[PDB]
């Protein structure tokens, strides 16, 4: 009566793991990214030295 | 160490203009003093 029981509790926990999995990938995409940009935000003082 | 790096780097290259700068001017302290050499011995000169 209940072959498809299953499925909907594990959809809604993977579902957010992989979403979780990309959120850490998204922070890197701007966090770190601009992180490393502000390096060049620090780097350009590049033009006063020069 | 890009930290790091702007630190060693401001530095340098102040410091590197010290050889810019004295490839002429070291020649100048070295050219006065030739020519404080030179007008003694015209002086000299002039004594005999």
């Amino acid at each position: 009566q209940l072959n498809d029981l299953e499925k909907l509790y594990e959809e809604k926990q993977d579902a957010l793991m992989r979403h979780e999995r990309e959120r850490r990938e998204i922070i890197t995409y701007e966090q770190e990214m601009r992180y490393s940009k502000l390096v060049d935000a620090e780097r350009q003082v590049r033009e006063e030295r020069l | 160490q890009m930290q790091n790096r702007k630190e060693e780097i401001q530095i340098l290259e102040m410091e590197a203009q010290a050889a810019a700068r004295l490839r002429q001017v070291m020649e100048l302290r070295e050219k006065e003093d030739r020519q404080r050499m030179v007008r003694m011995d015209m002086d000299i000169h002039r004594q005999q």
